[PDB]
């Protein structure tokens, strides 16, 4: 069996270049014409085009024809896409797709490249808590958060009590404001009578911008 | 019962273009692997079908067709292509389903001082039907006045020689090349492992 | 050149049960020489790159359960997953490879139906820290809930905000099969000192009536 | 054997132009025949060949915008050009190509392709009186005239031993000018009449100029 | 695609000498796919030698060509003043297939001087507002030929265009005219029209003039 391996998560202003790479490794490589397919936020895939890495015969799709270059390096078994200027529109995870032969099925897919095309910049999230109180108990249990708001890019990792609370957790996916700023939500359900008892602390991280904060969230006492 | 594709990947001579060979193929377990995954090929295009996804499948007759030409040429060997080769010596169909097998054989078909035991024709009025085999050697009649079989101006023996040197770049290096065709019709009479 | 048309664009299909999509293509892809349909379906299960299930319309690919089935010819296909389980709630793919450029069909996800589960419904006033910075930012929460399909919307005094709220939902949960969700309002500081009654009001299948759930401005909550 | 080429001329940029090549000895179907052109002073180069078969192939400088082709009934292959540009000015041959069994061995007379904005001009002719060892020189000044080419002779041809045609040089204005000269036994002055025939097929143009002492 | 690179750009050697011109493949072709052309000025070229050695029909034995996978030669044995010509190579290996871009070949010959003659403006020109003084070189060698224009003395520079005919086939000579251009009224303003010519075969610079009248 041969296996695709892809370059990393990508980040970067609108008119810069790019070129990802799909690489290409186990048995049975020669035979193999590697596809590229883009899938852009909470939508579908798209044929981009592809190309036989032993003699870079390419075939574009007529949308991505002069749009995105698709080339091969036929001696490290490498595949790449590339563009000579992003539009914030090329926002998307590209997967690289392998069929032996042409008229074939994708058997062999990679693990995807993540692509955002943002004029914003680095920045690291506010952490504010979302302290429990009578308005959120529903006898007995409590709900309690953390809002993480305006950070780039992503992602943010959160977590609760160092890690060791997970029942019960629910962290949404983030929603890009109209600021070009991410913002998110975490939020975790207790018993309230553990609300006097233990302490609920959450933990964000954001490798990006180098940022930990832990925040502590309490009953509301004001 | 397995097929004798090694007679034909591994033959100690290969056939010229114009005269190819065409090993039939039938009655038989084919293991593709020995194929699929192997490392010495440097073409291995495929149409229409997977070489991994053949086992499953059953097929009237295979054939395996092969020839040498030089590494400039190998991508004619292709469905929908033109050129000295396809157009004269050996034509795919545009709906070829099958594989097109190639390596570089530099150390193996080309002498110092030139291997001209390789021809291809270079003279033919019109283009190769899909499959058809040309052996002709009739003088070529390149004007009007009618040659009776003897050559000169406007008269030229069809087939010229390749003169394979290992110092050629690998572009005019000579290249192995076995073609696979599928046909089912008939009863399906190969056959792959289960 | 060649379109695909999947149908439905959504599918919930309780554990054990049949689920069915179907593929139409605007021109056949059969080819008739070797008498092969050159349709694929593929699977993509949230956070993962598609996995290839089936080619040539019905042939199941390695390791693929025999519960996923493809049939059908020429233009019309289906997948069929004959007793749903947990793990193969994903979006299903068709795809045509006969010609380039290979095209996919939009896509179908398929969720578990579950029975109807009401929201717990929660709100957050915003933290002194965030008023201090500027900004008020309240929190509505859904807890747990099914089928997904829920309003939410927040009046402030009554009157009905728009175009300053952002709603976020989680997938289905793997343990119960429903879904949680939070609709985030955000205010200028000023703007959030200038009211006092902040509402959020839930509608859901599972709701005898709208809920509502409310706090007063600097007044505990 | 012959190859004769027809059909250039002057064309604006982004024009058209269709060439004709008439084969008598060979027979164009049954040949690889090509095109082969020569910017002025600068070098073959091989823009298109048409296989006995129908295949046609492109230089990467005119892929997309020549079209090789033929007429097996008039025995005369084409060169279709659309797009023209600048560079593409030059004069155009057909030839028989037999690659390792013959060389491109016959070859036509060419045909020249002038692609510029600028008009068509006929030309001024003025004399080179000759003045004043016992060898006269006089001469013809064919100016002002565009495109190429220009052909000069004397006397309707009866003159042929001792004639120069200065290549065409551009000027300044963009208009072509040359000379033509003759060295005469100068007692031959007054004895004998000097006329030089200039002639412009682009413009239809034809001048017979009398150069006499002064 | 395949480059061909001739060398050198020119040669010039004298009759009877043995001319060597050299053709470098960018990629290494094999000695069946190349061939060697002779353009006479005025002329289609003419073939010469295809697969690398195979003499042409009609050719004769002086030219000879040679060489195998990226170099190839051509060598014109016994030289005469007929062979001044333009040669290529050609590589027909691709579909299309490439020239190399040409070495001229002119044929040495002793020093001969030139012939200095000088024609003042035509009436008919004049008449019309332009005034073209016209200066002859004839037949002379080698090529290299400094005219100089000189209005009243004046070292006129910016105003004339040259002109030299190509090497000729049958006596080895040159040809140059030098046209000084004017308007009429330029032209009325001064009086003693020369043109100087510098040659190696004049023993100091040759001077033909006139007075406008
Ligand atoms: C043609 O013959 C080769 C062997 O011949 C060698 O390779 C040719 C390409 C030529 O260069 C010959 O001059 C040269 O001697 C056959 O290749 C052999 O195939 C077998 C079976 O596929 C290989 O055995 C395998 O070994 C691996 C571990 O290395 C195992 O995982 C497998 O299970 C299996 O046992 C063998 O290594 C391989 N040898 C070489 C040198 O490649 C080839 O099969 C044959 N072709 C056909 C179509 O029959």
């Amino acid at each position: 069996q041969m296996q695709l391996v892809q370059s990393g998560t990508e980040v970067k202003k609108p008119g810069e270049s790019l070129k990802i790479s799909c690489k290409g490794s186990g048995y049975g490589f020669i035979t193999y014409w590697i596809g590229w397919v883009r899938q852009m936020p909470g939508k579908g895939l798209e044929w981009m085009g592809i190309i036989y890495p032993g003699d870079s015969e390419t075939r574009y799709s007529p949308s991505f024809q002069g749009q995105v270059t698709i080339s091969a390096d036929k001696s490290i078994n490498t595949a790449y896409l590339q563009w000579s200027s992003l539009k914030a529109s090329d926002t998307a995870i590209y997967y690289c797709a392998g069929g032996s032969g042409i008229s074939t099925p994708m058997d062999v897919w990679g693990q995807g490249t993540t692509v955002t095309v943002s004029s914003a910049s680095t920045k690291g999230p506010s952490v504010f808590p979302l302290a429990p109180s009578s308005k959120s108990t529903s006898g007995g249990t409590a709900a309690l958060g953390c809002l993480v708001k305006d950070y780039f890019p992503e992602p943010v990792t959160v977590s609760w009590n160092s890690g060791a609370l997970t029942s019960g957790v629910h962290t949404f996916p983030a929603v890009l404001q109209s600021s070009g700023l991410y913002s998110l939500s975490s939020v975790v359900t207790v018993p309230s009578s553990s609300l006097g008892t233990q302490t609920y602390i959450c933990n964000v991280n954001h490798k990006p911008s180098n940022t930990k904060v832990d925040k502590k969230v309490e009953p509301k006492s004001c | 019962n397995l097929c004798p594709f090694g007679e034909v990947f591994n033959a100690t001579r290969f056939a010229s273009v114009y005269a190819w060979n065409r090993k039939r193929i039938s009655n038989c377990v084919a293991d593709y692997s020995v194929l699929y995954n192997s490392a010495s090929f440097s073409t291995f295009k495929c149409y229409g079908v997977s070489p991994t996804k053949l086992n499953d499948l059953c097929f009237t007759n295979v054939y395996a067709d092969s020839f040498v030409i030089r590494g400039d040429e190998v991508r004619q060997i292709a469905p929908g292509q033109t050129g000295k080769i396809a157009d004269y010596n050996y034509k795919l169909p545009d709906d070829f389903t099958g594989c097109v097998i190639a390596w570089n054989s530099n150390n193996l078909d080309s002498k110092v001082g030139g291997n001209y035991n390789y021809l291809y024709r270079l003279f033919r009025k019109s283009n190769l039907k899909p499959f058809e085999r040309d052996i002709s050697t009739e003088i070529y009649q390149a004007g009007s006045t009618p040659c009776n079989g003897v050559e000169g101006f406007n008269c030229y023996f069809p087939l010229q020689s390749y003169g394979f040197q290992p110092t050629n770049g690998v572009g005019y290096q000579p290249y192995r090349v076995v073609v696979l065709s599928f046909e089912l019709l008939a009863p399906a009479t190969v056959c792959g492992p289960k | 050149d060649i379109q695909l048309t999947q149908s439905p664009d959504s599918l919930a299909v309780s554990l054990g049960e049949r689920a069915t999509i179907n593929c139409k293509s605007s021109q056949s892809v059969l080819y008739s020489s070797i008498n092969k349909n050159y349709l694929a379906w593929y699977q993509q299960k949230p956070g993962q790159p598609p996995k290839l299930l089936i080619y040539w319309a019905s042939t199941r690919e390695s390791g693929v359960p025999d519960r996923f089935s493809g049939s059908g010819s020429g233009t019309d296909f289906t997948l069929t997953i004959s007793s749903l389980q947990a793990e193969d709630v994903a979006v299903y793919y068709c795809q045509q490879y006969y010609s380039t450029p290979y095209t996919f069909g939009q896509g179908t996800k398929v969720e578990i139906k579950r029975t109807v589960a009401a929201p717990s419904v929660f709100i957050f006033p915003p933290s002194d820290e965030q008023l201090k910075s500027g900004t008020a930012s309240v929190v509505c929460l859904l807890n747990n809930f099914y089928p997904r399909e829920a309003k939410v919307q927040w009046k402030v005094d009554n009157a009905l905000q728009s175009g300053n709220s952002q709603e976020s939902v989680t997938e289905q949960d793997s343990k119960d099969s429903t879904y949680s969700l939070s609709s985030t309002l955000t205010l200028s500081k000023a703007d959030y000192e200038k009211h006092k009654v902040y509402a959020c009001e839930v509608t859901h299948q599972g709701l005898s009536s709208p809920v509502t759930k409310s706090f007063n401005r600097g007044e505990c909550s | 054997v012959q190859l004769v080429e027809s059909g250039g001329g002057l064309i604006q940029p982004g024009g058209s132009l269709r060439l004709s090549c008439a084969a008598s000895g060979i027979t164009v179907s049954s040949n690889y025949m090509s095109w082969v052109r020569q910017a002025p002073g600068k070098g073959l180069e091989w823009v298109s060949v048409m296989y006995a078969g129908g295949s046609t192939f492109y230089a990467d400088s005119v892929k997309g915008r020549f079209t090789i082709s033929r007429d097996d009934s008039k025995n005369t292959l084409f060169l279709q050009m659309n797009s023209l540009r600048a560079e593409d000015t030059a004069i155009y041959y057909c030839a028989r190509d037999l690659y390792s069994s013959g060389g491109t061995d016959i070859w036509g007379q060419g045909t020249m392709v002038t692609v510029s904005s600028a008009s068509t001009k006929g030309p001024s002719v003025f004399p080179l009186a000759p003045s004043s060892g016992g060898t006269a020189a006089l001469g013809c000044l064919v100016k002002d005239y565009f495109p190429e080419p220009v052909t000069v002779s004397w006397n309707s041809g009866a003159l042929t031993s001792g004639v120069h045609t200065f290549p065409a040089v551009l000027q300044s204005s963009g208009l072509y000018s040359l000379s033509s000269v003759v060295t005469v036994p100068s007692s031959s002055l007054g004895t004998q009449t000097y006329i030089c025939n200039v002639n412009h097929k682009p413009s239809n143009t034809k001048v017979d100029k009398r150069v006499e002492p002064k």
